[PDB]
RNA sequence: UAAGCGCGCCGCCUGGGGAGUACGGCCGCAAGGCUGAAACUCAAAGGAAUUGACGGGGGCCCGCACAAGCGGUGGAGCAUGUGGUUUAAUUCGAAGCAACGCGAAGAACCUUACCAGGCCUUGACAUGCUAGGGAACCCGGGUGAAAGCCUGGGGUGCCCCGCGAGGGGAGCCCUAGCACAGGUGCUGCAUGGCCGUCGUCAGCUCGUGCCGUGAGGUGUUGGGUUAAGUCCCGCAACGAGCGCAACCCCCGCCGUUAGUUGCCAGCGGUUCGGCCGGGCACUCUAACGGGACUGCCCGCGAAAGCGGGAGGAAGGAGGGGACGACGUCUGGUCAGCAUGGCCCUUACGGCCUGGGCGACACACGUGCUACAAUGCCCACUACAAAGCGAUGCCACCCGGCAACGGGGAGCUAAUCGCAAAAAGGUGGGCCCAGUUCGGAUUGGGGUCUGCAACCCGACCCCUGAAGCCGGAAUCGCUAGUAAUCGCGGAUCAGCCAUGCCGCG
């Protein structure tokens, strides 16, 4: 029981909110709830698209949602039919009118959430974990990270004895607060239960 | 450097000291960017780690060894005293003279005798 | 503690007599940070030293303190099975501290009902070489000496 | 008793008193902060992701 | 002075145990010696070196570890959690430190997982298929403790054949059937996630080189120094990484920006409270900056550093946070959530009314209030900070001894409110007493919340328990700390908060 959330630890400094609206005591409750049914819906529908973030701004009580995906192709559709329904789905579940923008994650191999998702997906499909891990870290570093770490939880290869295979390269100065360590976490659901996957990508300083 | 314009005080303290010991230990050893073609050692027993390394890379070892030393691990010996400043200078100097002559451009004997004891 | 000797706290002098020794003593009279009460108790008490003698309280105060300081104390040291109370010197600092504490501790054993009287009379008695503070101090040199046999462990 | 208890919490019944806070992701009934509509676990989990807008690790 | 290289000759070994035993034989005065098996049994016994861990081994070194102190706990009442007992049930988990005012940041019903009893079943909730009806919605009638069961009515916007008959129709809702839901039922050694803990301890590693048959070692053994594997020196190592530190927040000094709801120094006016003009200077507020670095001086030292000094608001990490390495603990949690597997299906699911989690012969933990005179009561008078509030904070009247109730401004709050800060100071009362100490217990009469305070709420108003400082033991704290005094908040209708997190 230790190591605090490398995002939570940064926030004001180095790394920004995933939702930036204001609301007073009477309001926050309901907009936060929305935010959440929003993220939740997009979290499962845009799985194939490899989504890293779901940033949510909110102004004249109107809602813009930026979805930072690796595969905008997938969220869009051929000529944008899929993103049609997506804009209508959100509107169905929120009593409101919601801008849904896409944004290509330029390099998906520096997106901790994606790197993490990829390894998780690999595991879900009976891939060797140690290798999967080690490779993920090679990909991250090749893509110019100053350092990267990846951690698969336990029940690797299906064992009775749960474990925790880690693997890392470069600097990952978690105590350093100017660092800019993206962090990411996906599940592997398996016949044999869940393994969790943590990726840390270190990108630079100041 | 106009980067030194900036940089914390901690970097100044740390970087100056660092250079200083680099400067200290690597002054000679920087002029060669390649395994030498021979090493020339004064006390080869005193400097046996160095002899060991060359011996291991098939680098010739030349030395000014005296009665203390194991000549069998020296390829070209100058059997002679290796403790008198006077003795070394004699042999270090004539040895270098030989080098310059043979590289082209014979010279004067340099400062050596600073205050010979 | 382990690393170093520890700095002794310089007390701020007294606001009347300007003596650092008076604020020490006041700080011993003080209970739960109620320092006003304390210094108010010490000064009343100084006025009781007027009413019951044309002597300055400071002079008499300083004299009580000097007669309650101990010379030597048994300090517990251990062999490794049974334990010996060993006699040895007392620091200047420790002396002062012991003296003021006993003084206060002694003063509050007393049977009079106001504190200021208790502290005054106990000051008077101690400068006259015999209060309950002085017994404590005596008891402590009669604890050394009762154990002068073991003075060859002086730690 | 959980799924049907997160449900019976939403319907609002005889006597105003019978209604209770109940966390909005967790069904948790205890340690739900009325500002967020969240359990104290829920609130920590989100807070760290930067999904509670404005909310920061505090330190003084 | 070989365990090297060789020749001669002797002696001895052939897995461990059984066993130097048995049998036999020889020797011995005896004790016993020598010679010396097998059955059976085990899958090893074992040498040396390696990394650890351990020591009632050593050296060096640290932490409120002891010591020095100051105040407590252990005794008393009570509050609270726990063991246990009990119960129909007293749901469940937490178990040395690191379980026990812990999950619980709010148990009368709700919560609620338990008990009793009354009720429901495609279900309180989801996705979808078939079908006569109904197809939104909304109202009462019986029977009930309530759920529920039975009931009878008001009454179709919508797509659309249409100028209509009449007729297609999608939401949506009930009836039955099908898939399915539901499970706080089990497993924290099947798990994730999160947490505790050793420990903010000073460590844990790597790349290449070098050493070793090898595990591994060096680096990271040594000397100095530091809060620190911090730094220096040294050295078959030269570097690097995770940690340390720094980058982040608060507090301390100052500057710039800004001047209302905040401030009021000098004016001018004045129903006194900055109330009006003025003004932002100071105080504040809050955003950006400056500022400390052993930088300077003296001494010691090879250096790192140390002792001291000056200046400075501030030094030698200025004071506090946030922050927890590789790993440990088969630690904690399937009852926050998620999750593999196991199990329940007119019930282990679901709804209700009532009870229970509040039981009490005991035991324990954490607390509160105390035993009093450095005190207690009453009057009067001050000086905070951080928070909170428009179905809420409530000024101010009035009635009431009072809780509170009637009125009723202001406040989307640097505006108005909670708000009295308490300890302190000034008066007075008590006069050492189980008391004007202490406020347990119990009787009555009230108030408020709420459908409802019997089990079981808090508050107000008119009995007065134990307790005269606590055994063995045991805890906390190194400075604005302990000690003491109040204030606020989350949860929350209310509150069993004396808890918690904060503020001074
Ligand atoms: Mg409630
Ligand atoms: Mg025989
Ligand atoms: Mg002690
Ligand atoms: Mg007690
Ligand atoms: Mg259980
Ligand atoms: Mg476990
Ligand atoms: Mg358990
Ligand atoms: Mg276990
Ligand atoms: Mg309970
Ligand atoms: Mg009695
Ligand atoms: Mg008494």
């Amino acid at each position: 029981g230790n190591k605090i959330h490398p995002i939570g630890f940064r926030l004001g400094i180095t790394r920004d909110w995933e939702s930036r609206w204001y609301a007073g005591k009477k309001q926050y409750r309901h907009l936060l709830l929305e935010d959440q049914r929003i993220r939740g819906l997009l979290e499962k529908e845009l799985y194939s698209a490899g989504l890293a973030r779901v940033d949510i701004e909110r102004a004249a009580d109107n809602v813009a949602v930026t979805v930072h995906v690796a595969k905008p192709g997938v969220v869009i559709g051929r000529g944008g039919e899929r993103i049609r329904v997506l804009r209508e789905e959100l509107a169905k579940l929120t009593g409101k009118n919601v801008a849904l923008n896409v944004q290509e994650v330029q390099n998906p191999n520096l997106s901790a959430p994606l790197v993490a998702q990829r390894v998780a997906e690999q595991i879900e499909r009976r891939f060797a974990v140690r290798r999967a891990i080690k490779q993920a870290v090679q990909r991250v570093m090749e893509s110019g990270a100053k350092g990267a770490k990846v951690i698969v939880s336990g029940r690797i290869g299906g064992a009775e004895q749960a474990r925790t295979e880690w693997a890392a390269q470069g600097r990952v100065p978690l105590h350093t607060l100017r660092a800019n360590i993206d962090y990411g976490f996906a599940l592997a659901r398996t016949t044999y239960g869940v393994l969790g996957v943590k990726a840390y990508i270190f990108l630079g300083e100041v | 450097s106009p980067e030194i314009e900036e940089r914390p005080k901690k970097e100044q303290v740390r970087l100056k000291h660092e250079l200083e010991r680099l400067q200290k230990y690597l002054s000679g050893f920087r002029l060669l960017k390649r395994l030498p073609d021979a090493i020339f050692v004064v006390d080869p027993t005193k400097e046996a780690i160095a002899v060991r390394e060359a011996r291991k890379l098939f680098i010739p070892v030349i030395a000014l060894a005296d009665t203390d030393s194991d000549p069998d691990l020296v390829d070209y010996i100058i059997p002679g005293n290796d403790d008198a400043i006077r003795s070394i200078q004699l042999i270090l100097s004539r040895a270098v003279d030989l080098i310059i002559q043979a590289r082209g451009g014979v010279v004067e004997p340099s400062p050596s005798y600073a205050l010979v004891q | 503690a382990r690393r170093r000797r520890a700095e002794v706290r310089q007390l701020q002098p007294d606001l009347v007599y300007g003596d650092v020794l008076v604020t020490a003593f006041i700080n011993k009279i003080m209970r739960d940070g109620k320092k006003n009460l304390a210094a108010r108790i010490f000064y009343d008490a100084c006025k009781i030293i007027q009413e019951k003698t044309g002597q300055e309280p400071l002079k008499v105060f300083k004299q009580a303190v000097e007669n309650v300081k101990p010379r030597m104390e048994v300090r517990s040291r251990r062999v490794g099975g049974a334990n010996y109370q060993v006699p040895m010197e007392v620091s200047p600092r420790r002396q002062q501290s012991l003296a003021l504490r006993w003084l206060v501790q002694a003063a509050n054993q007393r049977p009079e009902r106001r504190a200021a009287v208790r502290i005054a009379h106990e000051l008077m008695d101690a400068a006259e070489g015999k209060g309950g503070a002085v017994k404590k101090k005596e008891d402590v040199e009669r604890m050394a000496e009762a154990n002068r046999a073991y003075a060859h462990y002086r730690w | 008793a959980r799924k049907a208890l997160i449900e019976k919490a939403k319907r609002t019944p005889k006597f105003k008193v019978r209604a209770y806070t109940r966390c909005v992701r967790c069904g948790r009934a205890r340690s739900v902060y009325r500002f967020f509509g969240l359990c104290r676990i829920c609130l920590r989990e989100l807070a760290h992701k930067g999904q509670l807008p404005g909310v920061r690790k505090a330190s003084w």
